[PDB]
């Protein structure tokens, strides 16, 4: 007997993606941590999107 | 070239533009750089690419 | 049966798709009036050949059935074979002035001078040629004026 | 040079098969070459005229 | 007079071909074109 | 007696804009403004950026 | 064609990797649809337009 998921990964989208997508057609999963992680300095992330 | 669904579907500033020729003179004229006219309601707008 | 869709071998670039986005509701012909087809039959470049005739495009064109190009999110163009009297809206790139009154037949794409030819889709051996919408008496001028060449 | 040093020790994990009263580290030496540019020494070509 | 009723239910989930399967559930993909998640690797 | 502006205003780069830069080559200015005004609904700014 | 300035800017997340072959015979051999192989070092991630 194996252990799996029972439900699907949900995934959400951030407004800041919404407007992205609005202009220029592109979408950068989890912006927040790429803007964060940006403007403070460390340049690897925990996980990705 | 320049995607006017950015136009559309962001939100803009109202104002009041008060220029002083017809605005279809004003384009047919070319006075504006690049226009972009229809003449219906075209759902181009809806394509989020 | 109402509704053909297709697919590249290529996939879609949002220059690509931004180009083709312009084009709904324009007239696309199909050889063949089958559910699945290839983009390597579609539209016209597939029969168009040099120094063979236009009056053979002429009559080939004139044999293909004729769809409209709509709701296009990624692999998926769905032209549409439109009913037999339902009102459409199409869209014409062929630089003729039109006029309420007069009827519509589809002529093969003709040179028209500036040495431009847009083909507003290139790809690696196929680009896009599309079929002229011109209203009638051009028309019949063509045809009377090739008959007489 | 045996008085040179030795001082402490680690502990670390490896894989050692039994040959007669003498134990042997067995060792792949794959990850020291794993996409570098020099080739892997013990590779080699051997010719029979 | 009958008609069918001895079929089963099968889920995604639940056969075991979800072991190649990350599955994610995101509502907007009619609107999404291409999903590119492109790599840097530098070399040794 | 006149009124004129002290220095000239300061259009600092938000760092939300900052993914956008590197990124997509564009700006888009107070984006900040265009994110709550477009998920808050209201489609009209109080004033531009 | 692509923003490779983006990929390397950009903040990343960390993997262990294990390639088919090697890299460089994955590089000149067209496995992937955009690579970008410059050797030594290329200073054009900067000028950010």
């Amino acid at each position: 007997t194996v252990s799996a998921p029972a439900t699907y990964g949900n995934f959400v989208l951030s407004p800041e993606n919404a407007v992205t997508a609005i202009s220029y057609h592109s979408i950068l999963a989890d912006f927040n941590s790429y803007k964060a992680h940006l403007t403070s300095g460390q340049p690897h992330l925990p996980n990705d999107s | 070239m320049e995607n006017w669904s950015a136009l559309e579907l962001l939100p803009k500033v109202g104002i009041p533009t008060d220029f002083l020729t017809h605005v279809k003179t004003s384009a047919g004229e070319e006075m504006f750089e690049a226009l972009r006219i229809y003449y219906g309601d075209d759902p181009e707008r809806y394509n989020i690419h | 049966e109402a509704n053909i869709f297709c697919t590249f071998d290529h996939k879609l670039s949002i220059a690509d798709v931004g180009k083709l986005t312009k084009l709904v509701a324009a007239v696309v012909p199909i050889p063949q009036r089958l559910h699945l087809i290839k983009h390597y039959q579609l539209g016209l470049h597939q029969f168009v050949d040099h120094t063979r005739g236009y009056v053979r495009l002429r009559g080939l064109l004139r044999n293909m059935t004729l769809t409209l190009m709509r709701r296009v999110e990624g692999n998926q163009i769905l032209l549409h074979v439109p009913t037999h009297g339902l009102l459409y809206t199409v869209l014409n790139t062929g630089p003729v002035t039109w006029e309420k009154g007069d009827a519509l037949c589809v002529l093969p794409p003709l040179f028209h001078g500036p040495l431009a030819r847009e083909n507003l889709l290139t790809l690696g051996q196929w680009e896009l040629v599309l079929p002229w919408i011109v209203p009638m008496p051009l028309a019949l001028e063509i045809n009377q004026r090739l008959l007489i060449m | 040079l045996s008085q040179a040093g030795a001082h402490s020790l680690t502990p670390l994990s490896m894989d050692v098969i039994r040959l007669g009263e003498k134990t042997v580290i067995m060792e792949n030496l794959r990850r020291v070459y794993k996409n570098t540019d020099t080739k892997d020494p013990l590779e080699r070509n051997v010719d029979l005229t | 007079g009958t008609f069918c009723n001895r079929l089963e239910w099968v889920y995604f989930l639940t056969s075991g071909l979800a072991a190649a399967a990350h599955a994610i559930k995101f509502h907007d993909l009619n609107k999404l074109t291409t999903g590119k998640m492109l790599f840097h690797v530098q070399v040794p």
